[PDB]
């Protein structure tokens, strides 16, 4: 079976940069074609035969390419085109798809907005407590999180959430979970969540102390 | 207008079977061949099989040859897929895919299924337990306030976290959830005005699909 | 997206000219064998064996080898290679006309090595494709067509013969009748195939399987006349023995590959079967013109 390898894995790029995507195959490859899929969406025929346009798909969009060595080139990309690519070939059973390369939008960056909110009384009562920690709108997407209790590091019981590029403003947003039981939280009292970013070298610290409520 | 049509999802209990259906319409039934696509979170696209409507043959993948078995019933102009022996790795987004394709008049189409998110379950149904979240009052007051609602302890995905039904529309992050424990936590934020909360009720309310559960919950300051 | 189809108003009158050019032809060539004779070439299998013998033991042989040899992928070594396992066409019989050949050994040869193909294509099939494609390729087999292209090539044949022997003075009408309808038809078809190739060059296929199909008639040719001539046939017996090993049937390998794989798979294979009918008119004209050339020298 004929094995595709799709480069790059992730890419960043603004409205009106020229991208080009490459797909190399381990075997010679008739002809390559491309699937499109939007997230929460289907995938979408794109280029079919190395350089044809199926119906609907603007005529920006074109490829290149023959042997072991594809690529799909956008020359003028908008803001409709953040999406999956795939790679595949029906000319050597069987089928095949690439890995996928994820086509986003670049951005300036932008700065974490943390919160914290206390675990709730009903919680409590059940017996456990979840410290909720909640950055939004920061960009770019690489950001990293830190626990601490009574101003020490504590990585156990930690569960990070992502997010998607926004529609609207082209951010990510993050949620961290610290999920105890109610002795563990009585045991302390300060609780410190800790966002380290590119735009700011000082981590953006928020803290929670149940001693004063 | 081509529309092929596919449950939602099917939650299933390991080593058991399953039977996914493709019912389509709108186009000579027996004129294309279908094909079946499998789509992990986390992997690419992988191809199951095809099958003429009209003739009954069958290419399959080399590793899901033992597993999967294509039908077709051509009274109803349906396709079916039968998984056997679902482990845990078998759980994916099932398509069903008809291609459009003449070298006379050169030209393609894809139409598309949306798609059954088959899960093994191997646990109970459970109700969400919605516990809301409320900013501290020693926090600074803004005008954009943000107000949440955990969402903990419930079974199967998916779930809906919809605030004033869907009055609001924007600053709604809903964050994916988190397997831990066989159970899956989700938890969402929204960004109202400082006037709005203390003055128009904000409830966020949650459905449950497989437990049919609608619980609605508003967002109140902690009063001590 | 509203019509998604409409390539039918060419195909089937391609199709329905080149029946009645078969029909026309038959008629045609049936006046120039005799009964008897017929009977004389069945009774002793001398060049049936041989025919059937070369056919479905060298011609799979050699485009399963050449597949291989040549890097060919899976769909085009299995064109190939269903297209090597065919039975004998009718160009046969029209080339062993022009070649002053036994059109006695040609209709027994065409009828047998036909029968011969419904009761061993699948096996040749099976055999030769365990290794290039997973699924069977037994089914789909197109027996019909088969046993309708017998009886198109054996009612106007035996019809023409029962007319020449019992009312000669018919044939001479008939046959001139047929050669003006066969000269407007062959500008039909003539046309039609123009049109096909300007598409064809557009969408071209893989150089490997132009190279195959270039190879394969003029391999059949020589193989059949090698074999004949070893086996101490006669002048004109050997001469129409390898032009009937060299001509092979091209509708059977497109409806297997039309049923076996979906159409985007076949893409370019599309006009494969044009492709080889043109390599094989080629090479038999330029054998026709050395053997003319050297009959008339």
């Amino acid at each position: 079976d004929i094995v595709m390898t799709q480069s790059p894995a992730i890419m960043s790029a603004s409205p009106g940069q020229k991208v080009t995507i490459t797909c190399s195959a381990s075997s010679s490859v008739n002809y390559m074609h491309w699937y499109q899929q939007k997230l929460g969406s289907s995938p979408k025929l794109w280029i079919y035969d190395t350089s044809k346009l199926a119906l609907g798909v603007p005529a920006r969009f074109s490829g290149s390419g023959s042997g072991t060595s594809y690529s799909l080139t956008i020359s003028s990309m908008e803001a409709e085109d953040a999406a999956s690519y795939f790679c595949h070939q029906w000319s050597s059973y069987p089928r095949t798809f690439g890995g996928g390369t994820k086509l986003e939008i670049k951005r300036a960056d932008a700065a974490p907005t943390v919160s914290i909110f206390p675990p709730s009384s009903e919680q409590l009562t059940s017996g456990g407590a979840s410290v909720v920690c909640f950055l939004n709108n920061f960009y770019p997407k690489d950001i990293n999180v830190k626990w601490k209790i009574d101003g020490s590091e504590r990585q156990n019981g930690v569960l990070n959430s992502w997010t998607d590029q926004d529609s609207k403003d082209s951010t990510y947003s993050m949620s961290s979970t610290l999920t105890l039981t109610k002795d563990e939280y009585e045991r302390h009292n300060s609780y410190t969540c800790e966002a380290t970013h590119k735009t700011s070298t000082s981590p953006i610290v928020k803290s929670f102390n149940r001693n004063e409520c | 207008e081509v529309q092929l049509q596919q449950p939602g999802a099917e939650l299933v209990k390991p080593g058991a079977s399953v039977k996914l259906s493709c019912k389509t319409s709108g186009y000579t039934f027996t004129n294309y061949w279908m094909k079946w696509v499998k789509q992990r979170p986390g992997q690419g696209l992988e191809w199951i099989g095809e099958i003429n409507p009209s003739n009954g043959g069958t290419n399959y993948n080399g590793k899901f040859k033992s597993k999967a078995s294509l039908t077709v019933d051509k009274s109803s102009s349906t396709a079916y897929m039968q998984l056997s022996s679902l482990t845990s790795e078998d759980s994916a987004v099932y398509y069903c895919t008809i291609l459009v394709y003449d070298a006379y008049y050169v030209f393609a189409m894809d139409y598309w299924g949306l798609g059954t998110s088959v899960t093994v379950s191997s646990a109970k149904t459970t109700p969400p337990s919605v516990y809301p979240l409320a900013p501290g009052s020693a926090a600074q007051t803004n005008s954009m306030v943000t107000l949440g609602c955990l969402v903990k302890g419930y079974f199967p995905e998916p779930v809906t976290v919809t605030w004033n039904s869907g009055s609001l529309s924007s600053g709604v992050h809903t964050f994916p959830a988190v397997l831990q424990s066989d159970l899956y936590t989700l938890s969402s934020s929204v960004t109202v005005p400082s006037s709005t909360w203390p003055s128009e009720t904000v409830t966020c309310n949650v459905a449950h699909p497989a437990s049919s559960t609608k619980v609605d919950k508003k967002i109140v300051p902690r009063d001590c | 997206l509203p019509p998604n189809f409409g390539k039918r108003p060419t195909d089937l009158a391609l199709s329905v000219i080149l029946v009645f050019m078969l029909f026309f032809i038959m008629l045609s060539l049936g006046c120039t064998m005799e009964f008897s004779k017929i009977k004389a070439h069945l009774w002793k299998p001398k060049g049936l064996a041989i025919a059937l013998v070369a056919q479905y033991g060298i011609m799979p042989l050699t485009a399963f080898v050449l597949g291989k040899v040549f890097r060919l992928k899976n769909i085009e070594a299995l064109a190939i290679l269903v297209c090597g396992c065919s039975p004998g066409g009718n160009l046969s019989n029209v080339f062993s006309l022009a070649m002053k050949g036994d059109m006695n050994l040609s209709i027994v040869m065409t009828t047998c090595s036909t029968f011969c193909a419904l009761g061993m294509m699948p096996l040749l099939l099976y055999i030769y494709s365990r290794g290039i494609y997973d699924g069977d390729l037994k089914d789909k087999v197109p027996y019909k067509g088969i046993v309708i292209s017998l009886v198109l090539v054996l009612i106007p044949c035996t019809i023409g013969i029962v007319l020449k022997s019992k009312r000669p003075q018919y044939m001479r009408y008939v046959i001139k009748g047929g050669m003006i309808i066969i000269l407007l038809c062959s500008v039909a078809v003539t046309v039609l195939s123009a049109i096909n190739v300007g598409k064809s060059i557009m969408f071209a296929m893989t150089p490997l399987l132009i190279a195959t199909s270039s190879l394969m008639p003029f391999i059949g040719f020589l193989l059949g006349y090698v074999l004949s001539a070893l086996f101490c046939l006669n002048g004109r017996c050997r001469r129409t023995v390898s032009m009937e090993t060299g001509c092979q049937n091209v509708q059977l390998c497109s409806t297997i590959l039309n049923v076996a794989f979906p159409p985007e798979v076949i893409g370019p294979l599309f006009f494969f079967p044009l492709l080889y009918m043109i390599f094989q008119l080629g090479e038999g004209l330029l054998l026709i013109a050395i053997f003319w050339c050297y009959e008339k020298f």
